[PDB]
């Protein structure tokens, strides 16, 4: 499994989606 | 691959101050290095998968 | 610094007392900014 | 400062364990679900605290325990009694009027607190009695002789303390820590039920009560008692003064870093010392 | 337009296919409150610097000054400041700030004597009658007393320090009266080796302005956000919610949208701090209302460019953002890049990268073109 | 600073005045630690 | 305490070793208009 997130968040530092979802990886599985 | 972070420099060190950004703007390009540096990480996690 | 909050030093100081302790600020934010990246770095070339 | 002749006994110092009582709130700042590393004046973990009685003996002996104490860098001290025999306490370098000391009773409708170069007597105590056999109420008068420059006064906290009974052991567990610093004396107090009889082992974080911004210099400190005049004991002839039984533990402060758990609610719940 | 701000980005006039992380978006506070308590009476300024004797120097007065609203234009009344030194802060920014407390060392000095009240000073009276911490925050006030401090046959009720065994220490004071004793012969009267600590000022009209009577009162300041007390006259405003504002709460300045919380502060308990030292929750001075605080939305804004000599259209990612939130920011203009994209209903779209605009979502399934994330992508096609 | 030596500061000076001396060997030390954690950082992914 | 002081351009330089320099001697024959020390604490003076 991947508030500490929100205060991350909070001050400039943001975390960007990978390209490909889990389920595109699934189906490349 | 790893989590894709982005960093804003300003709002990091100069959180919504005029008056500090000003002066870390006299510190060069240290941050569009930063910027680059973690746009290239994110790129190769995108890569890597 | 007196305050790690920059809105405490930009109240209660003028701007040539402020600035002292905004360089200070900025010149520990920065280095906590280039140790983050640079180890974001080695970790990359690590997963890569 | 009049005292009637009495049987004093002799101070004797028992020694017993802290376990982990003594851990109040740093600070005013609110922390939810949050393990906080914060280095303060705390009681250790596990270590002596010194224990005295105050009680009235069967065979007309009567043991008044107040005797001098340091404070050091802050106090740690836990009561347990079931008619208020500890009243107050006295706080000062020289405990004199050469020097201001500062003074914390329990007027029994109000809390009285002073900062005064009061002339206490040589062992200041208050006086309980009952008038016309239809009033019990307590004077000042055995405390000090004469108050001058005063420079501090706050009469407040309208509270009796223990209102609930003696239902398991006195419901009295009173515990109070009190600091000097910066100027400012802290007190931070909890009122904990006793299950079982003395010192219940457990947790319990000591909210803070009064921040008296009195900055006034103190190195000494001694408990207060209460003197009352007779008719406690039914079935007790003796005209004479008696006080209740009473125990009450000190422990001292030192310089310690401390991992506190705040709960969901903002309540330190556990504590870990890290130098035990 | 974000096609320029790609460009001066890139510091080139022609961009290649791609996205460009290009700027941040920031939505602006709309109104400013300040939530000050209901104190009213002024604070007793004009006991402490008028008043009709002030103690000495090694006998300084300590002031407290506390529950009041701390005025300081009525010092610029009474004052020809001859000294107006304030250390830690600004004397300008006195009127706007909250103090926990205010302490008034009130002393009469010597006119030469007025440089040695200051943190790390050397001299008679600044190491035997009034020493100041190195770490002060305050201010010092110091104005001429000739006219009241002194005496045609001499003024005599006034003392000073000028021996004694250690230098005091901040915070300190010393009314011993024991003879400084220099050696190690005991001292039993005034004699050899033998010389009395407190010496008379001694001051007259006649003397120069050097050595004339000088009135010095070091106020004291704890500036901590916690215990507030004390602040400066300024007109509290009234308290909104669910909107992006600049607040101050007794002197506490920050951004952000503040909301109704289901944190349950203790009575002791001020404000509310997140698990890395974050302020999450705030307490009213007025009502005692426990209050979320949440910083205006805000995050990456990246341009998506076919190419500039394929076409100068672009789209712009606002990234980790709701569609609805950037709407409503640009119908208030709140928005701090102001070159806000032309929207016409199907030109916004929301991904799980961000909200997405000037691109049209289709059904169709295409090579991955310009990575946009969370398996969206962009093309320039017909 | 004015000398590499801590307790020479300590010795020479008020805690006021020691305080920037102190601040600049801190700062100089420091950097030289990151340096050394970086190259050893490095060095360890080239064994590795 | 010297009876005669050289003028100020033809300054006297005096030269002091090779003795115990104890300076609360001179606390006793200055009224002390001026003690700045640079470079070191003058409450350290007695241990260096
Ligand atoms: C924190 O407070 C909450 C309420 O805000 C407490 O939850 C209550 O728990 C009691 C005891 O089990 C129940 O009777 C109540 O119904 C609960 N209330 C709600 C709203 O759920 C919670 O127990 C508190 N936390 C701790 C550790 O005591
Ligand atoms: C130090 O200054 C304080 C300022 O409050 C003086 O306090 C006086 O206290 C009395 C009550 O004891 C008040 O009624 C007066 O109003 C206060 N004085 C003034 C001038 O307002 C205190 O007396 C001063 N002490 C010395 C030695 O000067
Ligand atoms: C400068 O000061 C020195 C201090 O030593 C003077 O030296 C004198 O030298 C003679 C021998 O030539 C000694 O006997 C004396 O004791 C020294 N003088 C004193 C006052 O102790 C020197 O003369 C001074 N020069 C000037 C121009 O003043
Ligand atoms: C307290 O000291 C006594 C001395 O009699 C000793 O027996 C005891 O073990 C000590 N307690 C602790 C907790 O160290
Ligand atoms: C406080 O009083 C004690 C006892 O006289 C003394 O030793 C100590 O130095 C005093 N502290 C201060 C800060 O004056
Ligand atoms: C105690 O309280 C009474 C009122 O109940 C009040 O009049 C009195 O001043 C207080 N203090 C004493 C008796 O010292
Ligand atoms: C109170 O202050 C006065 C005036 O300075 C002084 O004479 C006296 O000794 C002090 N103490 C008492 C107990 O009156
Ligand atoms: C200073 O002025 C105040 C306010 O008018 C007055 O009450 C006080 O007596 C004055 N003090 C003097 C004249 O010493
Ligand atoms: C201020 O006044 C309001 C009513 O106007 C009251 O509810 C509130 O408790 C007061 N705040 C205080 C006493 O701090
Ligand atoms: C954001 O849009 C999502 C997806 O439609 C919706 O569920 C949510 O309510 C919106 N939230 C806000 C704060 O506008
Ligand atoms: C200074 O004092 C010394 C020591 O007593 C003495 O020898 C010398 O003559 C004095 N110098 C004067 C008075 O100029």
């Amino acid at each position: 499994t991947l508030d500490l997130i929100c205060a991350q968040k909070f001050n400039g530092l943001t975390v960007l989606p990978p390209l490909l979802t889990d389920e595109m990886i699934a189906q490349y599985t | 691959s790893m989590t894709k972070t982005s960093v804003d420099c300003t709002m990091y060190i100069c959180g919504d101050s005029t008056e500090c950004s000003n002066l870390l703007l006299q510190y060069g390009s240290f941050c569009t290095q930063l910027k680059r540096a973690l746009t290239g990480i994110a790129v190769e996690q995108d890569k890597n998968t | 610094a007196i305050s790690s909050v920059l809105n405490d030093i930009l109240s209660r100081l003028d701007p040539p007392e402020a600035e002292v302790q905004i360089d200070r600020l900025i010149t520990g934010r920065l280095q906590s900014l280039q140790t983050y990246v640079t180890q974001q770095l080695i970790r990359a070339a690590e997963i890569r | 400062c009049v005292m009637p002749l009495f049987n004093l006994i002799t101070t004797t110092q028992s020694y017993t364990n802290s376990f982990t009582r003594g851990v109040y709130y740093p600070d005013k700042v609110f922390r939810s679900s949050v393990l906080h590393l914060t280095q303060d004046l705390f009681l250790p973990f596990f270590s002596n605290v010194t224990w005295f009685h105050a009680i009235s003996g069967t065979n007309g002996t009567k043991r008044f325990d107040n005797p001098v104490l340091p404070f050091n860098d802050g106090v740690y001290f836990a009561s347990t009694e079931k008619s208020n025999i500890i009243r107050g306490w006295i706080f000062g370098t020289t405990l004199d009027s050469k020097t201001q000391s500062l003074l914390i009773v329990n007027n029994a409708t109000n809390v009285f607190i002073k900062v005064c170069e009061f002339q206490f007597c040589n062992d200041p105590f208050l006086d309980v009695y009952h008038k016309n056999n239809k009033s019990w109420m307590e004077s000042e008068s055995g405390v000090y002789s004469s108050a001058n420059n005063c420079t501090f006064e706050y009469v407040s906290q309208p509270f009796l303390m223990d209102l609930e009974g003696k239902q398991g052991n006195f419901k009295n567990l009173r515990e109070f820590v009190f600091k000097n610093i910066d100027g400012y004396f802290k007190i931070y107090s909890k009122h904990t039920p006793i299950i079982g009889r003395d010192f219940p082992q457990g947790f319990s974080a000591l909210e803070p009560l009064v921040d008296l911004p009195i900055g006034i210099n103190i190195t000494r400190f001694q408990t207060l008692l209460a003197l009352n005049r007779s008719y406690l004991t039914p079935g007790d002839s003796s005209s004479g003064w008696t006080a209740g039984a009473a125990d009450y533990y000190v422990g001292y402060l030192q310089p310690r870093t401390f991992l506190l758990k705040y709960n969901e609610n903002g309540t330190i719940t556990d504590a870990v010392d890290c130098a035990l | 337009d974000p096609l320029s701000e790609t460009k001066c980005t890139l510091k080139s006039f022609t961009v290649e296919k791609g996205i460009y992380q290009t700027s941040n978006f920031r939505v602006q506070p709309t109104e400013s409150i300040v939530r000050f308590p209901n104190v009213t009476n002024l604070c007793p300024f004009h006991e402490v610097f008028n008043a009709t004797r002030f103690a000495s120097v090694y006998a300084w007065n300590r002031t407290r000054i506390s529950n009041c609203v701390a005025d300081y234009s009525v010092l610029y009344n009474f004052a020809p400041f001859f000294a107006f030194k304030c250390y830690g802060v600004s004397p300008t920014k006195l009127n706007d700030l909250c103090f926990t407390n205010v302490y008034a060392d009130s002393f009469v000095i010597k006119g030469n004597e007025v440089s040695q009240i200051a943190p790390g000073q050397t001299g008679n009276i600044a190491d035997y009658n009034y020493k100041l911490p190195d770490d002060f925050t305050g201010c010092v006030i110091a104005w001429n007393s000739n006219k009241l401090d002194s005496k045609h046959s001499g003024n005599y009720d006034y003392w000073y320090r000028s021996f004694r065994k250690s230098k005091l220490k901040p915070f300190e004071r010393d009314i011993s009266t024991e003879i400084y004793q220099a050696g190690n012969k005991p001292c039993k009267g005034k004699g050899p080796n033998c010389y009395f600590p407190l010496q008379s000022y001694g001051f007259r009209p006649t003397y120069g302005v050097g050595h004339q009577p000088y009135r010095v009162v070091v106020l004291s300041f704890e500036l901590l956000h916690a215990p507030a007390t004390v602040c400066g006259p300024k007109k509290s405003t009234n308290l909104v919610k669910n909107k992006c504002v600049n607040f101050n709460f007794n002197g506490l300045t920050g951004t952000g949208v503040l909301t109704k919380s289901n944190k349950k502060f203790l009575p002791f308990q001020q404000f509310g701090r997140d698990i890395v030292d974050t302020t999450d929750a705030v307490r009213d001075p007025q009502t005692l209302e426990i209050l979320d605080i949440t910083p205006c939305s805000f995050g990456g804004v990246s341009v998506i460019t076919p190419g500039t000599n394929t076409s100068n259209q672009v789209a712009v990612l606002y990234q980790g953002v709701n569609c609805t939130e950037v709407s409503v920011a640009i119908h208030a203009d709140q928005l701090t890049p102001t070159w806000r994209v032309y929207s016409t209903g199907s030109n916004v779209f929301q991904t799980r990268a961000g909200c997405l605009i000037g691109a049209e979502y289709v059904n169709n399934s295409y090579e991955c073109d310009i990575p946009i994330g969370a398996g969206i992508c962009a093309s320039y096609q017909t």
